[PDB]
RNA sequence: AUAUCA
């Protein structure tokens, strides 16, 4: 219809061919359970590394460390839109999405020690 | 840099994560470069927050046709963009502050 | 029963004795995490049970033509118009009391006529 | 059957041929008649070699 | 029957009843795990009465509560009192009862032991349910009188 | 007035049609032709192309050199059929010359052959026609007989009967019909309680398969151990090539759901149901032990195999299991734990509603749960085990040629013998397997075709074997699919069934078309599934596959029918919706039976709800019966009929008689039968004729609804034996 | 081995 009212409308462009990680960018997504927080005076350092492949998250030692693993595809996909001083609009389309994927921990002098127990159980 | 680390989201850079049709982003991919990729514009409307796709004219010849946006909440998640450069350092890019899905049209 | 998960585990609660002010706790067994409890109730077995009765009751339940209608005047609204059942509770010793279910207000009534319900 | 409505405990519903053989049956009073028919046929067949074993 | 008492169809219900098998469990609605600390005063209101009589005219602060049926108490003729009595005899003096009376609206039975308490009460429930005979004889289920 | 509601002696025009078209064997041949025009090509194709690599042993020349050698297979052709006299001579060979000299009916099968060849220096691969493999026996009217597209003075001059229906392979000059077999239809969830004397009370069974390609048989149980009224009721389930059954938790956290509750949303949908939930508890005791994947999957590991001792070693196995064995439909691709993790929670939620007395125990009998194994699955059954007993000689010469460098002579490489005779065996002796050497291989799969009556020989092109909880007596599913009569006396009594006048069975299509149109129309994937956001959320099943779910079914369930009543999706594809179970479930799937029913709708402007079909399309019909434009495709394509197996019966509402069945009332005759009523507003679907429920045999019967139900049963074996003309010829 | 006969 007619327009009485106004509409922002911003350029998007569609994703620049040419990005130095034009290739690369993923999803990294944390479940709210574990309750992670970014702004962590302890969070400040942080190392991704690829498990030799699962991506392994860690902080400093002390610090819970996090698996990613890659999720499966659809028809539908994900692009990620960023938005620049100027209004436009870049989007980039998504290479993976990685659900992660850390510790806990208190993980450590057990596990193999429990389930002998539980053998001392049958 | 350091290698093996990971970048700066401390800055709290904002981005949003957007679902889109396969046909939609095969069309996409046709826009040139050169161009600069111009595949089309977003409009936000007011009365009511709505938020629509529409591709450019160059991209196909008729009426451009506006795919609506289903806003969509964070869900229990927290969501980050990381990129990987050819130079394989790690960046941790941005919070998804805002998720929607287009609706094909 | 209702029972809740450790805020930072997610993993289950189990219960724990505060000997000292003689109070009910539960405790996260994977974490350090502690939270009174709500209710004293821990456990209900519950060997006559009457959930069942009314289940898969979706809006859309009008819709499946292989459910019997009949004139019965609804509760609420008065409406002459519902859908039929019989005790979703796949047990032998299970009564054959109806329920109606209003192709209008949606509440489910029986025919019952020995005792009064509310599900 | 398909021809019913859930929950049909009614005599015409759970098997009763209501008409004499020289009426005829209804596709439902046949279809009853035949699953019913076709119990007796089944021990006739079983009974035979069990029955068989128990002489021996 | 014996044969006197052959025409007599109130003798024949009463060895019926001494003979046809009854349990705990075909009597009981629901079993409840409850944390009631004061063994004199009751989180449950409804048991409040219950208490202020089986204590007038030390034990577990984890009470088991049990919801018996009064139509299923009656078909297979049973009272409070009885069914009580053989959880009681049963668990000797390591199993503090009390059971709602029989004229009582509710049909309930408070049970008590004399660190770790939980899973103990769940198969004191299990060995209740299961392995406590109130009436009848052993294998001998669905009892019918024929003339 | 061509929109005037139709008569009862309308529904004979209908089924008229439904002949005209489909003929009384359709079943046989639309089976074999799928078989020919597709199953063929995809089971060249499945393993296909087979290598060998010749890598040296680096010393010097003339060593260091590494090789890899290519054999591949495209397109498969298949001629008319064709006779090898012994004066080499190559002809055409027609169905009566096969029959007199006792020759096979077969013809040629053509496969077009590659072979690249590479190297490598001490990692970089550089490079440096038709073929017959087989005599392929044709079913008779098929697309492939030169009977097909025959005409009737066609036929004559070629000796044959233009009676003769056509369905049979001619072998070594005997005339041979597949019997059907009936199997239990696959990747079906199923709850049943075992037995008073048994450890487990419950046991969820799915029998997962692949659609085409090895067919892995392994079948997940998922154990609800101890009985009712015993502590410690733990859900344990028995993983392909694991010896111990897992406790589910254990499973949950070796596919990555990690934490308790996170499981719990998997399994239980409502967080309100505290019923369900408590019975869970012992599961969450019982995997407490393990608490991360790698710890989950060596557990796994541990319990072998035979053990396979090494820490490295089992932790890698349990992830091959998980991925090739566990769940094998869905997917056997890597990241796709969310999706299997998802239905075993699925299957946990069926295994504890049937214990806590909310849903029945699965009816192993239910018709809509059965397949049916024809002509064409048969044959590809044979095939394949019979193709990779080829491409694996193949292989065997590859070597042998290798070695010497004999130029890999392609004639003495490919042994044709191989699929022809093998085909040859099966089809003549019935022993349904390879080869000479068969036990056990099911005996009597093919067989001579009844040549005593006409009859005889239409009801053996219909007939069907069961092998092997009371299968014998005649279920309600049975309706309109199966004669409730023609059975035999004695032990195959009630294990050989007949198909009724109308019943066809699914030839099995493609579920992409539908999988991709189900996302597009409001389908939330699984791998985005978040149970108690979307709780009432109806799941969405494509044979077996838990696809995702959507949240307003009832505009999707119509788009769907609107689809398959327009031709878009095609008409033996079943989907149903169980409104209550909040379930949609969509069969694509091979081997179902199903029957043609009227179509009733609400929708009619001038009154009540009325039968789409109307006294205008059935002289539209009568029209083109007087020209020997408007065949059954025609009632088919315009939504006026609809096909329905046993499985979408169970939400449908069936009218027996049209026009008796649908005015209501605004004297009565004494003689006729005491009929019932209308009462349904309900009526989804009307019955074409309700003596279309029995066989060819019992078809005969005059007034079978005046006899005593086995006196029936009687004359449909005895009608078989009864002498008359058999063919013209 | 299948089919069948009472
Ligand atoms: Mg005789
Ligand atoms: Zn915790
Ligand atoms: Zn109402």
């Amino acid at each position: 219809d007619e327009d009485p009212n106004e509409y922002n409308e911003f350029p998007l462009r569609a994703i620049p061919k040419e990005d130095l990680e034009n290739m690369r960018t993923h999803l990294l997504k944390f479940q709210s359970k574990k309750k992670i927080n970014p702004v962590t005076d302890f969070h400040l350092p942080v190392r991704l590394h690829r498990k030799d492949y699962p991506w392994v998250m860690e902080d400093f030692d002390g610090y819970n460390t996090w698996v990613g693993s890659y999720e499966a595809g659809n028809s539908d996909s994900y692009v990620l839109l960023s938005v620049e001083d100027d209004g436009s609009f870049t989007m980039i389309p998504a290479d993976k999405v990685y659900k992660f994927t850390a510790r806990n921990k208190y993980a450590t002098l057990t596990i193999d020690e429990a389930e002998k127990r539980m053998d001392k159980k049958s | 840099e350091e290698s093996l680390d990971l970048d700066l989201e401390r800055s709290n850079r904002q981005v949003w994560l957007v679902r889109l049709p396969m046909f939609l982003a095969e069309k996409w991919r046709d826009r040139n470069n050169l161009h600069g990729q111009e595949l089309g514009k977003i409009r936000i409307n007011k009365d009511g927050s709505k938020i629509t796709l529409l591709l450019n004219e160059n991209d196909n010849d008729s009426i451009p046709h506006e795919y609506d946006l289903e806003l969509t909440k964070k869900v229990v998640e927290n969501e980050y963009v990381f990129t990987e450069q050819n130079l394989k350092k790690t960046a941790i890019v941005g919070t998804v502050c805002h998720e929607c899905q287009v609706m094909p049209s | 029963t209702t029972f809740r998960f450790c805020r930072d585990c997610n993993n289950m609660l189990y219960p724990r004795e505060d000997k000292e002010n003689n109070r009910l706790l539960f405790e996260c067994r994977t974490c350090s995490y502690v939270e009174e409890a709500g209710s004293p109730l821990v456990y209900r077995h519950e060997l006559i049970t009457n959930i069942g009765e009314t289940a898969g009751v979706v809006q859309d339940i009008g819709s499946d033509p292989t459910l019997p209608r009949s004139d019965r005047e609804c509760p609420k609204c008065h409406s002459r118009e519902n859908v039929f059942f019989q005790s979703q509770q796949r047990r032998k010793d299970t009564s054959m009391v109806l329920f109606f279910v209003c192709l209008s207000c949606s509440h489910i009534f029986t025919s019952d006529q020995k005792n009064k319900r509310t599900q | 059957l398909p021809h019913f409505s859930k929950d049909d405990y009614s005599p015409e519903s759970k098997g009763f041929v209501e008409n004499s053989y020289l009426r005829g049956l209804t596709p439902q009073e046949f279809f009853f008649h035949a699953m019913g028919g076709r119990e007796g046929l089944i021990d006739t067949a079983v009974k035979t070699a069990e029955t068989g074993y128990i002489q021996r | 029957l014996e044969p006197g008492h052959a025409a007599d169809q109130e003798q024949a219900k009463l060895i019926r009843s001494a003979i046809e098998h009854t349990t705990l469990k075909s009597v009981t609605i629901a079993s409840e795990i409850y944390y009631d600390p004061d063994p004199r005063s009751t989180v449950i209101p409804e048991d409040e009465e219950i208490i202020q009589l089986h204590f007038s005219l030390q034990q577990s602060p984890w009470l088991l509560r049990l919801e018996l049926d009064r139509a299923a108490m009656n078909d297979k003729d049973l009272t409070m009192g009885q069914v009580g009595e053989r959880i009681k005899q049963t668990f000797k003096n390591d199993l503090f009862v009390i059971w709602s009376e029989d004229n009582d609206e509710k049909l309930i039975i408070r049970c008590r032991v004399v660190a770790e308490e939980d899973h103990m009460l769940k198969k004191i429930e299990n060995t209740m349910l299961e392995n406590i005979t109130l009436r009848g004889v052993e294998n001998i289920e669905r009892v019918v009188m024929m003339k | 007035d061509e929109s005037a509601p139709i008569t009862a002696e309308d529904s004979w025009a209908v089924i008229s049609a439904f002949f005209r078209e489909k003929g009384l064997v359709s079943q046989q041949l639309d089976s074999f032709n799928q078989f020919v025009d597709y199953t063929l090509q995809d089971i060249i194709c499945e393993d296909s192309t087979l290598i060998l690599e010749q890598l040296a042993q680096h010393t010097t020349e003339s060593d260091n050199i590494s090789r890899k050698y290519e054999i591949s297979f495209g397109k498969i052709y298949v001629t008319k059929p064709m006779v090898n006299e012994s004066d080499g001579v190559t002809h055409a060979l027609y169905p009566q010359e096969a029959r007199l000299r006792n020759l096979t009916y077969s013809s040629g099968l053509f496969v077009d052959v590659k072979k690249r060849t590479y190297e490598a220096i001490d990692e970089l691969k550089y490079e440096l026609g038709k073929v017959f493999i087989g005599r392929l026996p044709i079913m008779l009217r098929s697309k492939n007989c030169y009977l097909s597209e025959a005409t009737e003075s066609d036929l004559y001059k070629l000796k044959e009967c233009p009676f003769d229906m056509g369905g049979y392979f001619i072998i070594n000059g005997s005339e041979k019909v597949l019997i059907a077999q009936e199997r239990s239809a696959g990747n079906i969830v199923q709850v049943f309680k075992k037995a008073a004397p048994s450890p487990i009370s419950h046991v969820a069974e799915i029998r997962s398969a692949l659609e085409k390609g090895s067919r892995f048989i392994s079948t997940l149980q998922v154990k609800l151990y101890g009985r009712e009224g015993s502590s410690a009721r733990t859900i344990k389930a028995t993983l392909p090539y694991i010896k111990q059954d897992i406790p589910i938790v254990i499973i949950f956290r070796a596919l990555g759901i990690i934490p308790d509750g996170e499981i719990l949303e998997h399994i239980c949908y409502d967080v309100n149901d505290w019923q369900m939930l408590e019975m869970l508890k012992p599961c969450v005791e019982d995997g407490f032990v393990i608490q991360d994947r790698e710890t989950a999957l060596d557990f796994i590991g541990r319990r072998g195999t035979a053990l396979g001792i090494k820490k490295e070693k089992r932790i890698q196995y349990a992830k091959d299991i998980l991925q090739k064995e566990f769940l094998p439909h869905i997917t056997q691709l890597e990241g796709f734990e969310s999706r299997k993790a998802f239905f075993l929670g699925y299957m946990i939620n069926r295994l504890l509603l049937c214990a806590l007395d909310r849903k029945d125990q699965d009816d192993r009998d239910h018709f809509g749960k059965k397949r049916l194994d024809l002509a064409g699955p048969l044959l590809a059954q044979l095939f394949k085990t019979l193709f990779k007993k080829l491409t694996k000689d193949i292989f065997r010469y590859m070597q042998r040629t290798v070695e010497e460098a004999h130029d890999f002579n392609m004639k003495l490489a490919i042994n044709a013998k191989t699929i022809t005779s093998g085909l040859k065996y099966a089809l003549a002796t019935g022993n349904w397997g390879e080869q000479k050497k068969a036990m056990s291989s099911r005996a009597g799969v093919s067989q001579v075709l009844n040549r005593y009556t006409y009859s005889s020989t239409l009801s053996h092109l219909r007939r069907t074997n069961t092998p092997i909880a009371k299968p014998r007596q005649l279920h309600n599913t049975h309706w309109g699919l199966v004669c409730p009569a023609e059975t035999p006396e004695g032990q195959a009594c009630g294990l050989v069934k007949n198909l009724s006048l109308m019943s066809c069975i699914s030839v099995g299509t493609d579920p992409m078309p539908i999988i991709t149109f189900l996302s597009e129309w409001g389908m939330e994937p699984l791998e985005d599934y978040v149970p108690h956001q979307s709780p009432d959320a109806t799941r969405v099943f494509v044979n077996g596959v838990w696809h995702g779910v959507h949240r307003n079914p009832a505009r999707l369930m119509e788009t769907l029918r609107t689809l398959r009543r327009k031709g878009d999706i095609n008409p033996e594809v079943s989907m149903i919706r169980d409104i209550r179970e909040k379930e949609l479930k969509i069969f694509t799937d091979a081997g179902r039976v199903y029957r043609p029913l009227f179509i009733v709708e609400d929708d009619e402007s001038l009154g009540h709800k009325e039968l789409k079909v109307r006294k205008g399309h059935i002289a539209k019909l009568m029209a083109t019966e007087y020209q020997d434009e408007y065949t059954w495709s025609s009632l088919l394509n315009e939504g006026l009929v609809e096909y329905i197996d046993a499985e979408e019966e169970e939400s449908i509402l069936i009218a027996m008689q049209p026009e008796d069945l649908e005015p209501a009332e605004a004297d009565v005759d004494p003689a006729k039968r005491i009929r019932v009523s209308h009462h349904a507003t309900t009526f989804t679907h009307c019955e074409i004729h309700p003596s279309m429920i029995l066989g060819v045999a019992a078809s005969i019967i005059p007034f079978p609804d005046h006899n005593q139900s086995p006196r029936n049963t009687y004359q449909s074996a005895m009608g078989k034996q009864a002498m008359g003309v058999f063919l013209t010829n």
